[PDB]
Protein backbone atom coordinates (compact mmCIF):
# COMPACT_ATOMS: atom_id res chain seq x y z
CA UNK A 1 0.00 0.00 0.00
CA UNK A 2 0.92 3.72 -0.61
CA UNK A 3 1.30 6.03 2.28
CA UNK A 4 2.38 9.65 2.58
CA UNK A 5 4.99 10.45 4.79
CA UNK A 6 4.44 14.16 5.41
CA UNK A 7 7.53 16.60 8.00
CA UNK A 8 6.85 19.77 10.23
CA UNK A 9 8.23 21.95 6.90
CA UNK A 10 5.62 20.36 4.45
CA UNK A 11 8.11 17.88 2.94
CA UNK A 12 5.79 14.98 2.00
CA UNK A 13 7.84 11.82 0.40
CA UNK A 14 5.88 8.72 -1.13
CA UNK A 15 6.47 5.34 0.43
CA UNK A 16 5.41 1.97 -0.30
CA UNK A 17 4.64 -0.55 2.83
CA UNK A 18 2.48 -3.33 3.29
CA UNK A 19 -0.05 -3.46 6.43
CA UNK A 20 1.99 -5.98 8.16
CA UNK A 21 5.11 -3.69 7.88
CA UNK A 22 6.33 -2.72 11.62
CA UNK A 23 6.41 1.05 12.29
CA UNK A 24 10.20 1.25 12.74
CA UNK A 25 10.62 -1.12 9.29
CA UNK A 26 9.15 2.12 8.01
CA UNK A 27 11.61 4.37 9.76
CA UNK A 28 14.43 2.21 8.27
CA UNK A 29 12.95 2.44 5.03
CA UNK A 30 12.55 6.39 5.52
CA UNK A 31 16.36 6.69 6.36
CA UNK A 32 17.21 5.36 3.22
CA UNK A 33 16.00 7.60 1.20
CA UNK A 34 15.71 10.57 3.52
CA UNK A 35 18.91 10.31 5.49
CA UNK A 36 17.32 10.38 9.07
CA UNK A 37 18.15 8.55 11.58
CA UNK A 38 15.16 6.78 13.64
CA UNK A 39 16.64 8.41 16.42
CA UNK A 40 14.72 11.64 15.42
CA UNK A 41 11.93 9.86 13.51
CA UNK A 42 9.34 10.30 15.66
CA UNK A 43 6.17 9.26 13.70
CA UNK A 44 3.22 10.50 15.19
CA UNK A 45 -0.27 10.11 13.13
CA UNK A 46 -1.81 13.20 13.80
CA UNK A 47 -1.47 12.90 17.47
CA UNK A 48 -1.22 9.42 17.43
CA UNK A 49 2.31 8.14 18.79
CA UNK A 50 3.81 5.46 16.32
CA UNK A 51 5.30 2.39 18.58
CA UNK A 52 8.44 1.56 16.67
CA UNK A 53 7.07 -2.72 17.89
CA UNK A 54 3.96 -2.19 16.29
CA UNK A 55 2.73 -2.56 12.82
CA UNK A 56 0.73 0.05 10.16
CA UNK A 57 -2.38 -2.03 10.63
CA UNK A 58 -2.23 -2.13 14.53
CA UNK A 59 -3.01 2.11 14.32
CA UNK A 60 -5.41 0.99 11.64
CA UNK A 61 -3.51 3.39 8.98
CA UNK A 62 -5.49 2.90 5.81
CA UNK A 63 -4.13 3.16 2.06
CA UNK A 64 -3.21 7.20 1.18
CA UNK A 65 -3.11 7.68 5.02
CA UNK A 66 -0.94 10.95 6.32
CA UNK A 67 1.89 10.24 8.79
CA UNK A 68 3.62 13.10 10.12
CA UNK A 69 7.32 12.88 10.36
CA UNK A 70 8.62 14.94 13.15
CA UNK A 71 12.32 15.55 13.46
CA UNK A 72 12.86 15.35 17.01
CA UNK A 73 16.43 16.99 17.60
CA UNK A 74 18.06 18.04 20.69
CA UNK A 75 17.83 21.63 20.31
CA UNK A 76 15.67 24.86 20.64
CA UNK B 1 -0.86 29.97 32.02
CA UNK B 2 1.37 30.81 29.18
CA UNK B 3 1.37 32.74 26.17
CA UNK B 4 1.64 29.62 23.72
CA UNK B 5 -0.23 27.53 25.41
CA UNK B 6 -3.41 27.24 22.84
CA UNK B 7 -0.06 27.20 20.72
CA UNK B 8 1.44 23.99 22.43
CA UNK B 9 -2.04 22.17 21.97
CA UNK B 10 -2.37 22.98 18.22
CA UNK B 11 0.80 21.67 17.26
CA UNK B 12 -0.58 18.47 19.85
CA UNK B 13 -3.22 17.75 17.64
CA UNK B 14 -1.62 18.06 14.28
CA UNK B 15 1.28 15.60 15.09
CA UNK B 16 3.21 16.51 18.42
CA UNK B 17 3.43 14.92 21.49
CA UNK B 18 6.48 16.58 23.42
CA UNK B 19 5.32 20.01 24.39
CA UNK B 20 8.72 21.03 26.01
CA UNK B 21 9.84 21.30 22.41
CA UNK B 22 6.92 22.73 21.01
CA UNK B 23 7.40 25.73 23.60
CA UNK B 24 10.72 25.92 23.26
CA UNK B 25 10.59 26.54 19.57
CA UNK B 26 7.41 28.99 20.24
CA UNK B 27 9.68 31.00 22.15
CA UNK B 28 12.58 31.02 19.89
CA UNK B 29 10.40 31.84 16.84
CA UNK B 30 8.84 34.69 19.19
CA UNK B 31 5.21 33.20 18.60
CA UNK B 32 5.45 31.38 15.01
CA UNK B 33 3.81 27.73 14.31
CA UNK B 34 5.15 27.39 10.52
CA UNK B 35 8.83 29.00 11.87
CA UNK B 36 8.74 26.88 15.19
CA UNK B 37 7.78 23.42 12.96
CA UNK B 38 11.61 24.26 11.24
CA UNK B 39 12.87 24.99 14.33
CA UNK B 40 12.20 21.35 15.75
CA UNK B 41 12.83 20.00 12.35
CA UNK B 42 16.55 21.71 12.46
CA UNK B 43 17.39 20.77 15.63
CA UNK B 44 17.52 24.32 16.77
CA UNK B 45 19.11 27.83 14.93
CA UNK B 46 21.25 26.35 11.73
Amino acid sequence: MQIFVKTLTGKTITLEVEPSDTIENVKAKIQDKEGIPPDQQRLIFAGKQLEDGRTLSDYNIQKESTLHLVLRLRGG
Amino acid sequence: GSQWQPQLQQLRDMGIQDDELSLRALQATGGDIQAALELIFAGGAP
